[PDB]
DNA sequence: CTTTATTCACAAGCTTGCACAATCCCTGCTGGACAATTCTGAGTGATGGCAGCTCCCACCTTTCCTTCTTCCTTCACTTAGACTACATTTATTCAGCATCTGTATTGTTGGAGTAAGTTCCATGTTAATACTCACCACTGAGGATATGT
DNA sequence: ACATATCCTCAGTGGTGAGTATTAACATGGAACTTACTCCAACAATACAGATGCTGAATAAATGTAGTCTAAGTGAAGGAAGAAGGAAAGGTGGGAGCTGCCATCACTCAGAATTGTCCAGCAGGGATTGTGCAAGCTTGTGAATAAAG
C-alpha cells in the first residue's frame, strides 16, 4: 500500500484527483472513466504551458521578468489560435494591442 | 508661438492610450453611476469593490471594442472622424440592435 | 471558530511556469487570469463532452469523448497538439 | 348591341367635357378619388375612353362618370 | 494537400534586388508563419527569417537583416521575399517552409525552392556520413550548444529535392512518415534512429533547433544505402 | 440612505476620448459623447440588471465580483481575473 | 420494431386548438414549434442548472426555475412568464 | 385512486411528468423539486401559446386556416422581444421580412 | 419594344423574393458542393437527404443575413451598389 | 466514387443575384460574386467539419440532420425545423 | 419611472390639423405599442389606433381611419398624432397610453391627455351608477357581444384625470393596485368587485376589451362614497 | 477506350460544324426529325456534344448525326 | 424643356378539382401515477468578524470654458464605364422508377470497468515571514515636429 | 534641395517598499483496497435508404448587346474640431469609526428519491378529409413611351 498520485502516474502537473472530483461533482454524467480526467487534466496543462510559455516570451521582449496581465493579452491577441479560442473573452489589465490604421497615418 | 497640427498630438495619444492598460475613466464617477443605476432594480444595495472594478473593466473593454469597430465604420465611409451614425451602424451590424 | 479554504489551480499553474520559464515569476493578477481561463476551459470542454454523451445515449465521460470534445472546441493545430498531449498522458496512465 | 352603342356615345361625351374643360385624365381619376373615396389610375379613364374595358367594367364605371359630368358642369 | 508554390531560378547581376513569392493554398493561410531558408554547399541550410501573416509579424535572423526582407499579400495568399544588393555569395536555394504559430510545431510543409545564381546555437552532428546495408539500424547525433526544451526537428532531404520533415518536438513522427523512424532525447542530447534501411533511404539528414530566437540547422549527415 | 442622480455626466468627455483613443480613433464630432454615454448607460442597465437578479436569488444585500462575471458570462461577455 | 420516438406535438395541438380553435398546422411547423420548445426547455434548465450550482445547492427548485426564466426572457415576456408559473404551481399545490 | 395526472393538477396541457423525467435524466442537478417541472412546464405552454396565437394571427390576415413555417417567422421577427428571444434562432422555411432601404426606392 | 429602366426589376425581384420562402439556390449543385467539401475530412460517408436540407437552409440564411449587413455597410458608404469591401467591413464587425 | 473536383461553380451567379434580392440589394458590383463564393465556401467548411466530427464520434459512416443541426448550434446558429 | 408627456390644451378652426406629442420615458422605447384612445362626453371613450415604434407599424380603427395618422420618432422618444380635417364633433381629450406587444397585457401607463376644442363587439356595462357608502361590496358587470378569451381590463378614472389601470387579463392586479379589487369572469361575462369602500372610490369605472382588432370601451360606471 | 475516343473527336467535329454553318441545336434536332422521322430534343443534341449520355446510345445515335453532318454539307 | 395621354408588362383578386398532406382513429406498450418507505438537503437560528459604508482633509491633477486656427467634411458638377434589362441559345436540374448493397438498427451476453464505502496519510491552503523586481527622481540621447531658408 | 529650436519618447543610474516567494501547521481530500453492479463492446441477422443510372420535361444559366445612371474624381466653402492657456473642482489616497450582513455550525424535518404495480396516455400505422395550390380569366395599376402645350 503506498504512494504515487494519479498525476504523477501520467507524468502531469495539473492534478488529476481535483479534475476527477470536479468532474464528477459537476452533473456532466452519470458516470466517469479513468481515463477522462487524465486526458482532460493533459488538455488543461498543455494549454497552461502554451500560454504561460508565450506569455513569457512577451516579458522577456520588454526586459521584465514578471508575468502580467498585460503580456498574456499580448500573447493572446498575437495568435490566431488562441485568440479565436479565446476571442470573446475579456481580460482584466490586459489593455489592447497596438493597431492603427494605414489611412490614418500622416503623409 | 510653438502649435502643433490637428492629428500630430491626437496620434501620440493613441500611441500612449494603446500601450497603458490602466482604467481610462475615473473610478469616483463610475462607482455613483452604478450605484444610481443598480438603485432603479433594488434599494439599500451593496457593493464589493471588486464588483465596481469588474464592471468598470468590462465597461471599457467594451467601448474600446466598440469604438474599434466605429472607427473602422467611419474609414469605410471615407473620412477619419467618428460620428453616431458609425455607432449605430457598428451596434447593428454586431446584433445590439 | 470558523474556516476559510478556498482552492484554485495557482499551484500548478506555478509549477508548469517553472517547467517552460524557470527564471520567470507572475503577478498575482495573472495569477487570477490564468485560474479563471482553466476553470473556463474546463466547463468549456466537459459541457461539450456531457453534450457528447447525452447525444449518443451514453451515461459515461471517456477519454474519447473528451478528445472529440477537444477537437470541437480548440482550433486545428492547437486540437493536434493537445489531442496528442491528452493520448500521451493516457498511455503513460495506462501502463503502471 | 344595345349597350355597346349607348357606352361609346358617352365615352365621347365624356372626351368632348374633358377637352372642352381642360382637365387631364388623372384629374379625373382623383376628383373621383375625392368626391366618392375610390381613386382610380388614369389608364381606367383613358382605357374607358378607348372603349378597352370589358363591357360590364364599362357598365360599372359609367355612374360615377356620370356624377363627375354633372358635378362640374357647375363646379 | 498543402503547397507552396514557388517560381524557376533566377539569374541576376550582383548589386540588384531579387523578388521570390511563396504561393500557398490548401490551408488557412492567416494561421501559419512561412518561413525562408537559404542553401548553400558551403555551409548547407541556414535560417533567414518568418513572416506571420496574421498580423504582418516578421522576424529576421541577425545576420540577414537588411539583406532580406518578408512582405505578405493576404489577398493572393502570397508571401514575398525580397533580396537586396546580391553579392557573390548569394547564390543559393532559398526555401520557404510552413510552420504552425505553436511553438511545438515545426517547419512541415516545403517549397520547391528558387535557386538564384548572381552573375546564437550551434547544433553539432557527430557522424558525417557512413554506409549502410538494407537491413540494420541507423543512428545520427545532434548533440546541442545550450539546452532546447525537445524543440528539435529531423528533415530528410534527398538531393535537388526540398526537405521533408520526419521527426518534430524531438520523438513525434511527422504526417505520413512511418514508424521506421524514431526520434529520442531531450536537452541538449538529441538522436535519430533508422529500423531498416530501404532504396529510398540515402539522403541527407538534417535536424532543426526552435528554441531559441535564430533557428539553426544541423551540419548534415549524408546516408547512402549499400 | 441617499438619492443619486445625473451621475451619467460623471462620465466626462475627456474620458471618452481617452476610450477612443485606445481603439484608435483619430477625429471624434461633437455628438459623439451624449451617443456613447447613451450606449454605455444601456450595457451597464443590462449587466446590473442581471447582477442583480444573481444577488437576489442567492438572498444577498450585497452584489459580489462573482454576480457580475456571472451577468457578464451570460451576455457572452467572459472576464477573466475576478474570480470563477 | 423501429423505436418510438416521442415530441411536444400533440400538446403544441393542444394549445393551439386552445387559442385558434379552427386553425390547423402543417408538419413543417410543428417541427419548428418542436425545436422551439426543445431549445427554450435546455436554456431554462441549463441556467437552472447553473444557478443551483453556484449557491452549492443540489435541488433544482420551482424558485431557481424562476430565477432563470427571470434571466433569460426578456421584460414582458419574463413577468407574463413568472405569473404563469406562480400560478400553476399554485393551483398544484392547493390540489390534493 | 384512478391516477389523475399532474398535469391536470396544475391546469396544464403540457406534460408536467414529461418535464419531470426531461429534468431527471437531463444531468442538470442532484435533485428536483417537484414544482420544478410545474414550472417549466407553465413557462413553456405559455410561450408556446403566445406564439401560436401570433402565428395565427398573421395566417387570418393572410387569409390562410393553416400555420406554416412563415407565419411562425412572421410572428417572431414582428415582435421586439420574440426577436430578441430568438435572435440567433434559424427558422427553417421562413423566409425574411419585406424590408426595402428608403434609399433605394425610386426618386 | 419595351423597356423598363435599370433598378425596376431589382426592386421587383426583391419585393418577390423577400415575399416567398422557397430555397434559392439547386439542390444539385448544393449537394455536389456538400459532398465535395465533406470529402476532405472523410474519404467515404454518405450524407441523409435532410442533412443536405439543413445545410442548404442554415446556408441560404447566412447569405441572406450577410447580404443584409452588406447592403447596410453600403448605404453607409454613400452607395447603392454592394462591393467586396462591404462583405469585408461586415464580416469583420461581425466577428468572423 | 468520383473525386468531384470544383463545384463551387455550381453556385451561379443568378443564384447568388437571387440570394443578395432576398437581402434587399438593389445593385450588385460584378466582383462580388467570388467573394461570396468564398465565404460560402468557408461557412460550409466550417460547418461540415463539426457534423462530420459528431458522425464520427458516433461511429457513423452517414452524415444526419441531427449532425448538421448540433454543428450549427454550436456555432451559434441555431436551426428549427430539423428535429 | 414611467410617464408619457403631452402637451397643452388646443383651440383649433375647424378644418386644419393638429399635431399631438406622446413624448415618453423611463422604459425601452421600441418594445411597447403606443395607443391613442379618445374620450368625449357624449359618448365615452373611443380606441382610435396604435403605432409600434420597433417596426413603425401602425393600426388604426376603422371610423378613425383616414381621419388620424399615426407616426414615430425614435431619436427623440416620440409619437405624433394627427388630426386632419378638424370639425366641431373632434372636441375631446386625447389620451396617448403605452401597451407591451404582448397580446396579455393592457394599457398599463397613460399620458396627460390633450383636450382638444375646434371652434365590432360591444361592451355592456349594467349599472350606469351605483351609490355607495363607506364600507360594502361593489360589483360592476362587462357584459360583451362575443366571446374575447379573457382579454379584458378595468379601469378607474377621476374627473380631469387620465384613467388608472385596475385589472389586466380579467383578473390580474395591474402594477401597485392594492388587493382590494378584484376581477373576475371569462368568455363573454365578466366583473369588477371593490371590497370595502374609501373616499377615493368616487371615479368613472371602465371596461376595456382587447381581443380583437378594434378595442371597444364599456359605457363606464359611476362610483360615489358617502 | 477505343470507343470514347472516337466519339469525342465526332462530337467536337459535330459542335464546329454546327457552330459554322450556325444552326442551333434545336434546329439540328428538328432536321434529324424531318429526315429521318424521329425528332429528337435539343437536350439530346446538346447531351450529344456533351458525351453526357451512356456508351450505348451514343453508338445508337451516332449514325443519325453521320448522316446529317454529310448531307449539311452540300444542303 | 414640362406636363400628359396611350401602351405595356405585371401582380393581384376570383373561381373550380384535386391530391398531398393534415386530421383522426385503433392498437399495443411503455412510461407516468399511487403508495409506503427511506434518505438525505436545506430551511431556521445563533455567532463572529470582516468589509462595506460614512466622514474629514489636503493636494494637485484633471476637467471646464474661451479663442483662434486649420483642415476635414459636404456639396455641386462631370463623365467613363460598369452595371441592368432582355432576347436567344445552351445546359443543367428536377421528378419518377428501378437496382443494390452497405450501413443503421435491433437482440442477447457477459466481462471489463466504474461506483461505493473505510482508512489514512500526503498534499494543498493559510499564516508568518525575507527578500526582490519594478516604479518615481533625475540626467541624457536620438529622432518626431512645425517653422524658416 | 536644406537648418533649427521644441516639446515628446526610449535609456539607463538608486532607493526602496508592495508584492512575490519560502517555511511551518494542519485538515482534508485523494489514494489503496475490496465488493457490487451495470453498461456498453461484440457479434449476428436484417431491412431500408442512400448512391447510381435513365430519361424526358421543365427550368434556368450563359452570351451578347444597348444604354442608363452611378461611382468616383475635382474643386471650393465653411464650419466643426482641436490646441493652448488659465481658472476651478473634485478625484484620490489616507485615516479613523461603526455596524450590517456574509459566511459558518449545527439540527431536524419536510420534501425528494426508491421500488414495485398497473393502467391509460401516447406513438406508430392506416383510413379519411379538406385546404390551398395549380390553372385560366379579369382587372386595376405602376412604369415608361409618345404627344401636346
Amino acid at each position: 500500500a503506498k504512494a504515487k498520485s494519479r498525476s504523477s502516474r501520467a507524468g502531469l502537473q495539473f492534478p488529476v484527483g481535483r479534475v476527477h472530483r470536479l468532474l464528477r461533482k459537476g452533473n456532466y454524467a452519470e458516470r466517469v472513466g479513468a481515463g477522462a480526467p487524465v486526458y482532460m487534466a493533459a488538455v488543461l496543462e498543455y494549454l497552461t504551458a502554451e500560454i504561460l510559455e508565450l506569455a513569457g516570451n512577451a516579458a522577456r521582449d520588454n526586459k521584465k521578468t514578471r508575468i502580467i496581465p498585460r503580456h498574456l493579452q499580448l500573447a493572446i491577441r498575437n495568435d490566431e489560435e488562441l485568440n479565436k479560442l479565446l476571442g470573446k473573452v475579456t481580460i482584466a489589465q490586459g489593455g489592447v494591442l497596438p493597431n492603427i490604421q494605414a489611412v490614418l497615418l500622416p503623409k | 508661438p510653438h502649435r502643433y497640427r490637428p492629428g500630430t498630438v491626437a496620434l501620440r495619444e493613441i500611441r500612449r492610450y494603446q500601450k497603458s492598460t490602466e482604467l481610462l475613466i475615473r473610478k469616483l464617477p463610475f462607482q455613483r453611476l452604478v450605484r444610481e443605476i443598480a438603485q432603479d432594480f433594488k434599494t439599500d444595495l451593496r457593493f464589493q469593490s471588486s464588483a465596481v472594478m469588474a464592471l468598470q473593466e468590462a465597461c471599457e473593454a467594451y467601448l474600446v471594442g466598440l469604438f474599434e469597430d466605429t472607427n473602422l465604420c467611419a474609414i469605410h465611409a471615407k473620412r477619419v472622424t467618428i460620428m453616431p451614425k458609425d455607432i449605430q451602424l457598428a451596434r447593428r451590424i454586431r446584433g445590439e440592435r | 471558530r470558523k474556516r476559510s479554504r478556498k482552492e484554485s489551480y495557482s499551484i500548478y499553474v506555478y509549477k508548469v511556469l517553472k517547467q517552460v520559464h524557470p527564471d520567470t515569476g507572475i503577478s498575482s493578477k495573472a495569477m487570477g487570469i490564468m485560474n479563471s481561463f482553466v476553470n473556463d476551459i474546463f466547463e468549456r470542454i466537459a459541457g461539450e463532452a456531457s453534450r457528447l454523451a447525452h447525444y449518443n445515449k451514453r451515461s459515461t465521460i471517456t477519454s474519447r469523448e473528451i478528445q472529440t470534445a477537444v477537437r470541437l472546441l480548440l482550433p486545428g493545430e492547437l486540437a493536434k497538439h493537445a489531442v496528442s498531449e491528452g493520448t500521451k498522458a493516457v498511455t503513460k496512465y495506462t501502463s503502471s | 348591341k344595345a349597350l355597346q352603342k349607348e357606352l361609346e356615345q358617352f365615352a365621347k361625351l365624356l372626351k368632348q367635357k374633358r377637352i372642352t374643360l381642360g382637365y387631364t385624365q388623372a384629374d379625373v381619376g382623383l376628383t373621383l378619388g375625392v368626391l366618392f373615396g375610390k381613386v382610380f389610375s388614369q389608364t381606367t379613364i383613358c382605357r374607358f375612353e378607348a372603349l378597352q374595358l370589358s363591357f360590364k367594367n364599362m357598365c360599372k364605371l359609367r355612374p360615377l362618370l356620370q356624377k363627375w359630368v354633372e358635378e362640374a358642369d357647375n363646379n | 494537400e498543402v503547397q507552396l508554390q514557388q517560381s524557376g531560378p533566377e539569374l541576376v547581376e550582383p548589386g540588384t534586388s531579387v523578388k521570390m513569392p511563396c504561393k500557398a493554398s490548401g490551408y488557412t493561410f492567416t494561421s501559419y508563419t512561412i518561413q525562408w531558408v537559404k542553401q548553400t554547399p558551403r555551409q548547407g541550410l541556414e535560417w533567414i527569417g518568418y513572416i506571420y501573416p496574421y498580423n504582418a509579424g516578421t522576424k529576421y535572423n541577425e545576420k540577414f537583416k537588411g539583406k532580406a526582407t518578408l512582405t505578405s499579400d493576404k489577398s493572393s495568399s502570397t508571401v514575398y521575399m525580397e533580396l537586396s544588393s546580391l553579392t557573390s555569395e548569394d547564390s543559393a536555394v532559398y526555401y520557404c517552409a510552413r510552420k504552425s504559430s505553436r511553438l511545438r510545431s515545426t517547419l512541415d510543409y516545403w517549397g520547391q525552392g528558387t535557386s538564384v545564381t548572381v552573375s546564437d546555437i550551434k547544433m553539432t552532428q557527430s557522424p558525417s556520413s557512413m554506409h549502410a546495408s538494407l537491413g540494420e539500424r541507423v543512428t545520427i547525433t545532434c548533440k546541442a550548444s545550450q539546452d532546447i526544451r525537445s524543440y528539435l526537428s529531423w528533415y530528410q532531404q534527398k538531393p535537388w529535392k526540398s526537405p521533408k520533415t520526419l521527426i518534430y518536438y524531438a520523438t513525434s513522427l511527422a504526417d505520413g512518415v512511418p514508424s521506421r523512424f524514431s526520434g529520442s532525447g531531450s536537452g541538449q542530447d538529441f538522436s535519430l534512429t533508422i529500423n531498416n534501411l530501404e532504396s529510398d533511404d540515402t539522403a541527407t539528414y538534417y535536424c532543426l533547433q526552435h528554441g531559441e530566437s535564430p533557428y539553426t540547422f544541423g551540419s548534415g549527415t549524408k546516408l547512402e544505402i549499400k | 440612505r441617499k438619492v443619486l442622480r445625473d451621475n451619467i455626466q460623471g462620465i466626462t468627455k475627456p474620458a471618452i476620448r481617452r476610450l477612443a483613443r485606445r481603439g484608435g480613433v483619430k477625429r471624434i464630432s461633437g455628438l459623439i459623447y451624449e451617443e456613447t454615454r447613451g450606449v454605455l448607460k444601456v450595457f451597464l442597465e443590462n449587466v446590473i440588471r442581471d447582477a442583480v437578479t444573481y444577488t437576489e436569488h442567492a438572498k444577498r444585500k450585497t452584489v459580489t465580483a462573482m454576480d457580475v462575471v456571472y451577468a457578464l458570462k451570460r451576455q457572452g461577455r467572459t472576464l477573466y481575473g475576478f474570480g470563477g
